[PDB]
């Protein structure tokens, strides 16, 4: 496949 | 709205230079790769340079490369082509065009020929070794009889009328053909009846050099 | 027409289905506007979201953006309770978040239709004049060295930060985001560094309006949103800030052919192949980096994984481009390793190499771009219902990088081929760029180096320009191929016309002793959609530690199969998950009901059929021994979580239970245990969406015959269809278990208060007072105490009961987190008894509405009707009936629930905590009562033993 | 590079093809009115914006072609091919003008005799006739004179020409064309 409180 | 406008062009004589400016409005020399392509009188297209000022690439074609040099300024938006040894093959008009996509791969293994949306009007370069006033004389009619001036040994556009231009009907004025003497000639005829062996009352016009002759 | 507006953006281009209306605006003082009118919507919604992220942060006080989106919650000028913001949604049927990535920083909420301006107006203050009060910021500090605290081990972060300590030190990319108690506190106090004015500089030098973008979502019109935006935000002063690029990239010529070696935190074995590429943000349209991607990353038959993974080196793959910043981006090929395959590192590179090449030779085409083209137009066009509060703060973000009017469609819908800029990106691709990355502890003390913020140990080695030319000269491999065409592709899009004897809900169209098949058409949503839900009930799934684990590997084996062959009905909209469960098995297949039936039986007469390639199965087998492994690193709250299910199941197996008996599972006894599964079944689904009755009885039908046929499935007793009941704690009572987590240095705990078997009557009694207490919790546990950055609170179900449970990770030890919470309830009650008559009503309303709230996906809407299914109440009409009711309870009805069944000395308070210790742990405020002596649980056999078992709760239908 | 034919004719309604030839694997076109700057009409099957759906762009093999399916009296003009190549080049073709077709005229043939010259030139005109081809020797030699003609009328679409031409003069006009019934001359020499 492909890529995809704080991050 | 976007449109090119091409400068710079005018009279010119080998072992001069001259330089041709395109005016970008509406977009960015900065995405677009710029083209000059120039016409020669009566004959095709031919492509003389590009330039991608993103990629920082330029193009040149075999008819011209050493003598001239394109160029992009960014923030002016202009695109320029140096002209600096000139032959007599260079007299044409000139087109600036740029790239309907953004951004053109220059270094494409592949060709993907996009179109270019958008063309300057051009603007015209002649070449020139002297220039000469208009030689012209006359011609003699013997229903319809057809009469006429000779433009012969002039040099480039010649302006032909009738009468002020009072008269539009039949006035086939030709295209002018380079004589071997490395001299224009063309010759402007006009139909009208045999009935006006009267009569009613040919302007040859040449500015290049004030040339205005009434035969 | 208005000063306040600078413009007004022409249609918005939307779905066709999209009933929803859009407006894009932009103001006087620079700020993005999109206004979205849903007269349907429940909860009004609304986002802001700033383009300054952790890459803006002072070189002293590394994540001090971080820091600052904390600080704005708790408080502004105009709304100065530190909790004024959180308790009004709470007390609204709303919620909010937050985050902070490289160039970001997203605002967010949802809240009851009615009080949208309420909510936004204390919303819009979070940019006019924070408080940033210090006794808050000496707080709060320790809830973000919490947070980062509980990453520290984490093997994801302590890669991320790894690959920015690996670039050019100065490059703003190789900043610290998140930041700790040491930098924000401890550093700035020893440097003598006034936090609070650092942080109202960094407010309005860098939160000016010039780089904010705001989203509202709400049930008013498109003119009264517009007249409330300008109303709240027109104010929001503007700096005219230049928005921050990074030009040059991190990783320069001295960073490129570099290899690394790293040990992880758990048993992991990856390779990160990574290449520096130009911003490729503004081709967004031709997205030559999506292109390239799909087909490196593809898993059909003769892609890169296929061959990669068909001789045994790794098993799943990862590619295509990765967003850095503005200015600089990444080409990454990640994959997972096995134990051959760590041994063949530069040779799989080879094989990657061999394939770009490949791609290189053939060179760009134009009918994979059409077909992912048309794709992604289908999938906009019947594209699901977003949920309010997530959709606000989605688009909010990329409403800086696109047009007014491309917003929507702008990341879907792609337009004119560009097979040039595809070269471009595919010409960066090549060995002379490379970046590798190992992971595995076969490096344990063979490394130099640590990451200063994580503690990573790795180290730098360069390439051998030996090897990078083998890399360079790579022979084109004649097992690689380009996908041939994707026939999964959906045509047929037409809706059924409702059936003249439709249900709103769930009917049961077929019952024998196989088969019990519930079945409803869409009347909602009208997409050419179907879910597919099964579930295949076998006492032998579960009976003994040996054929729960052969369960899970038969269908991690299955998956693995079918995984080249569905992987082009994926893309096409058309996904399956197939997983074990406690019961038996779990088939769900969602999306275009076009070629779902072609899906379907490839899905289970190979699942009848299976021919286990062993070579594959000791490959899942060994991952699946370092899975039950590395459940040592999992978080200590998680522990808790999993040891409270342990112990409150009547039958559950413990992760080293299986483990210990997975060394027991070899391939003989494996295909000895899949017909013997498949001998006996019974099968329950719910089939939901764009089909009729006889085509739910067909695909029913269908599926039987198949099992019948290839397994000679045959029908369950009644009698064998038991379901595991909780174990009933007595009155009075508490018991606590007590482990270890050996790597975080964090602790854990979960304090599970039984109440009773779930009804409506005790239901609405848990739910309302868990609506009552559940923004004090958060603002007494973690806000004012802080205990850690963790702290969850509300009710818990599980076999049919349930109770109130409270989830703390921190570093006090967990029996200090234990009077805390006791403390609290104290707090609560008093809080109950001295609230108005109207404030107990806000509470009831806001729980109604929470609970009333319509589904807007059709999964959405599955998902509750299956839970009904599987949870065996069949109560369908579930929410109308309880929330009725709920309207109807008063104060004394919920305090004498307290006194009964939660007060410290309620006559039937049922207790039972687990205590995760953190790695290294031995043996103001209100007053926590005293407690009773708890019995410690030290066999969970014996435990379980001594206690009755709960009955289980009656279906609502009579069969 | 190869573009054929070099020149076309039909009437409007009619259905003109006009092929270019090769690399590269693509093709643009260009329409380009007499005098004024070149218009873009397809680029890449695809056509550009504002262009009528009347033009069609195809390829079989190493052949494109430019296909007007129902030509418009505003579409006489000259078409160029043109292919974006390697090394960031730009390649035309010669062109073709598509000319309008009508019926065969004969060509009103006079002569005129040299205040005067003082360099020999005497004219040969052709008026108001169709086709183009036609052929005039004098009374002759070789490549004594240039041919000059013109492009269609703008009423009558209609052509004219005039075959031009001091060592033989003082010392001492037969035009083939098809439209006539045979060779006639206008004869006057003294
Ligand atoms: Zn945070």
């Amino acid at each position: 496949g492909i890529v995809e409180y704080q991050l | 709205e976007v449109q090119l406008v091409e400068s710079g062009g005018g009279l010119v004589q080998p072992g001069g230079s001259l330089r041709l400016s395109c005016a970008a409005s509406g977009f960015n020399v900065s995405s677009y790769s710029i083209h000059w392509v120039r016409q020669a009188p009566g004959k095709g297209l031919e492509w003389v340079a590009s330039i991608s000022s993103y990629y920082g690439s330029t193009s040149y074609a075999d008819s011209v490369k050493g003598r001239f040099t394109i160029s992009a300024d960014t923030s002016k938006n202009t695109a320029y082509l140096q002209m600096n040894s000139l032959r007599a093959e260079d007299t044409a008009v000139y087109y600036c065009a740029r790239d309907r996509v953004m951004y053109y791969w220059s270094f494409s293994k592949y060709g993907y020929p996009y179109g270019m949306d958008y063309w300057g009007q051009g603007t015209l370069v002649t070449v020139f070794n002297q220039i000469k006033g208009p030689s012209v004389f006359p011609l003699a009619p013997s229903g319809t009889a057809a009469l006429g001036c000779l433009v012969k040994d002039y040099f480039e556009p010649v302006t032909v009328s009738w009468n002020s231009g009072a008269l539009t009907s039949g006035v086939h004025t030709f295209p002018a053909v380079l004589q071997s003497s490395g001299l224009y000639s063309l010759s402007s005829v006009v139909t009208v009846p045999s009935s006006s062996l009267g009569t009613q009352t040919c302007n040859v016009n040449h500015k290049p050099s004030n040339t205005k002759v009434d035969k | 027409n208005n000063p306040a507006i600078k413009r007004i953006g022409n249609h918005i281009t939307k779905s066709p289905e999209d009933k929803r209306e859009y407006r894009g605006l932009e103001l006087a003082n620079g700020i993005k506007v999109l206004l979205i009118s849903d007269p349907t919507t429940d909860k009004s919604s609304a986002a802001l979201d700033v383009h300054i992220g952790s890459l803006s942060d002072p070189p002293n006080i590394a994540g001090l953006s971080h820091f600052l989106q904390h600080m704005l919650f708790l408080g502004t000028k105009k709304y100065p309770k530190e909790n004024e913001y959180s308790q009004f949604l709470s007390e609204h049927a709303g919620s909010s978040n937050a985050f902070t990535s490289g160039e970001h920083t997203n605002y967010y909420f949802d809240v009851s239709h009615e009080h949208l301006e309420g909510a936004l107006d204390r919303f819009a203050q979070f940019f006019l004049s924070p408080l940033f009060d210090e006794s808050a910021k000496d707080r709060e500090v320790n809830a973000v060295d919490s947070e980062h605290e509980k990453n520290v081990m984490n093997d994801a972060w302590r890669l991320f930060q790894l690959e920015k300590a690996t670039g050019n030190p100065k490059h703003p990319f190789s900043k610290f985001g998140t930041g700790n108690k040491y930098t924000l506190e401890t550093r700035p106090n020893q440097e003598g560094i006034d936090v609070r004015q650092e942080l109202l500089k960094f407010h309005s030098a860098y939160y000016s309006s010039n780089l904010m973008a705001v989203v509202v979502l709400g049930r008013e019109s498109l003119d009264d949103l517009t007249n409330l935006v300008v109303k709240l935000f027109s104010e929001v002063e503007n700096k005219n800030v230049p928005l921050p690029e990074f030009p040059e990239h991190p990783f320069q010529e001295e960073h490129l052919k570099q290899l690394y070696k790293i040990v992880p935190i758990k048993d992991i074995r990856n390779l990160y192949v990574t290449f520096p590429i130009p911003d490729l943000q503004k081709y967004y349209k031709s997205n030559p980096g999506h292109y390239l991607g799909h087909l490196i990353g593809h898993e059909g038959p003769g892609s890169l994984l296929s061959e990669l993974k068909s001789k045994g080196w790794v098993n799943t793959l990862v590619g295509g481009q990765k967003e850095g910043a503005r200015g600089f981006m990444f080409f990454i090929i990640n994959v997972d390793l096995t134990e051959e395959g760590l041994l063949h590192v530069e040779d799989i590179i080879l094989h990657m190499f061999q394939y770009i090449q490949k791609l290189r030779a053939e060179g760009p085409q134009e009918w994979v771009f059409q077909e992912l083209k048309d794709l992604n137009a289908v999938a906009f066009r019947f594209k699901d219902k977003e949920r309010p509060r997530g959709y606000t703060s989605k688009i909010a973000g990329i409403l800086h990088y696109y047009p007014l009017e491309e917003v929507l469609t702008a990341e879907y819908l792609l337009e004119e081929f560009r097979p040039d800029l595809i070269e471009m990106v595919l010409d960066k691709l090549r060995p002379e760029n490379v970046r590798v990355a190992i992971v595995s502890k076969s490096f344990e003390g063979k490394t130099d180096r640590t990451e200063e913020w994580y503690g990573t140990q790795y180290k730098q080695e360069a390439i051998p320009d030996e090897v990078i030319k083998k890399w360079q000269n790579a022979d084109l491999n004649g097992k690689f191929k380009l996908p041939t065409k994707n026939e999964f592709i959906p045509t047929n899009f037409e809706i059924l016309p409702l059936e003249k004897e439709a249900t709103p809900y769930p009917a049961l169209i077929k019952d024998t002793a196989m088969s019990k098949l519930w079945f409803k058409q869409d009347d909602k949503f009208f997409l050419p959609k179907a879910n597919l839900n099964f579930e295949f009930f076998s006492p032998f799934a579960y009976v003994d530690p040996l054929h729960s684990n052969m369960a899970y590997l038969y269908l991690e084996l299955l998956k693995d199969s079918l995984n080249e062959y569905a992987y082009a009905a994926e893309l096409a909209g058309l996904s399956y998950d197939l997983q074990n469960t406690i019961y038996g098995m779990y088939l769900s297949v969602k999306g275009y009901n076009d070629k779902q039936p072609i899906l379907l039986k490839k899905i289970i007469e190979k699942m009848a059929t299976f021919e286990i390639d062993e070579k594959r199965f000791e490959i899942i087998k060994e991952a699946y021994m370092r899975s039950l492994n590395n459940f040592r690193a999992e978080q200590p709250h998680q522990h808790a979580m999993y040891y409270l299910r342990l112990l409150m199941t009547e039958v559950a197996w413990t992760k080293d239970e299986l483990k210990e008996a997975l060394d027991d599972v070899t391939l003989p006894r494996l295909k000895a245990f899949i017909p013997q599964l498949l001998s006996r079944l019974h099968i329950e689904a719910l089939l939901h969406g764009n089909i009729t009755k006889q085509a739910a009885l067909g695909i029913m039908q269908m599926v039987e015959d198949t099992l019948i046929e290839h397994a000679h499935t045959k029908p369950l007793l009644p009698s064998q269809l038991v379901r595991y009941r909780e174990v009933q704690l007595p009155d009075r009572g508490w018991f606590v278990y007590q482990q270890r987590n050996e790597v975080h240095n964090n602790s854990g705990i979960e304090i599970y208060y039984q109440t009773d078997m779930q009804s409506t009557s005790e239901n609405m009694f848990l739910e309302l007072f868990a609506q009552i207490i559940s923004e004090p919790a958060f603002n007494t546990l973690r806000t004012k105490e802080q205990l850690g950055y963790i702290v969850f609170s509300g009710p818990r179900r599980a076999n049919g009961i349930q109770g109130l449970r409270f989830i703390i990770q921190s570093e006090k030890p967990p029996h200090y987190l234990e009077s805390r919470v006791e403390a609290f309830l104290i707090t609560m009650e008093k809080s109950i008894e001295d609230m108005t008559e109207e404030a107990f009503q806000k509470h009831i309303q806001a729980l109604a509405i929470r609970r009333l709230d319509k589904p807007k996906k059709l999964s959405a809407e599955s998902a509750k009707y299956w839970g009904e299914i599987i949870s065996q109440q069949y109560n369908f009409d579930r929410d109308n009936t309880e929330v009725a009711y709920l309207k109807t309870l008063t104060k004394e009805d919920i305090i004498k629930f307290y006194k009964e069944m939660l007060a410290v000395d309620a006559p039937r308070r049922h207790k039972v905590s687990v205590h995760v210790l953190a790695r290294e742990m031995d043996s103001n405020l209100s007053q926590a009562p005293a407690l009773p002596q708890p019995e410690v649980i030290q066999n969970m056999t014996e435990f379980k033993r001594g206690l009755p078992l709960f009955p289980l709760v009656k279906p609502h239908i009579n069969f | 590079m190869t573009q054929s034919p070099s020149s076309l004719s039909a009437s409007v309604g009619d259905r003109v093809t006009i092929t270019c030839r090769a690399v590269s694997s693509a093709v643009a076109w260009y329409q380009q009115k007499p005098g004024k700057a070149p218009k873009l009409l397809i680029y890449s099957s695809s056509l550009y914006s504002g262009v009528p759906s009347r033009f069609s762009g195809s390829r079989s093999g190493t052949d494109f072609t430019l296909t007007i399916s129902s030509l418009q009296p505003e579409d006489f003009a000259t078409y160029y091919c043109q292919q974006s190549s390697p090394s960031f080049l730009i390649t035309f073709g010669q062109g073709t003008k598509v000319e309008i077709k009508r019926t065969v005229a004969a060509p009103s043939v006079f002569i005129f005799p040299p205040s005067q010259l003082k360099t020999a030139s005497v004219v040969c005109l052709l008026n108001n006739f169709y086709p183009r081809e036609a052929k005039v020797q004098w009374k002759l030699q070789s490549g004594n004179s240039q041919e000059s003609v013109t492009e269609q009328d703008s009423k009558d679409s209609t052509y004219s020409l005039s075959s031009t031409l001091k060592a033989d003069y003082e010392k001492h006009c037969e035009v083939t064309h098809q439209g006539l019934s045979s060779p006639v001359t206008k004869s006057f020499n003294r």
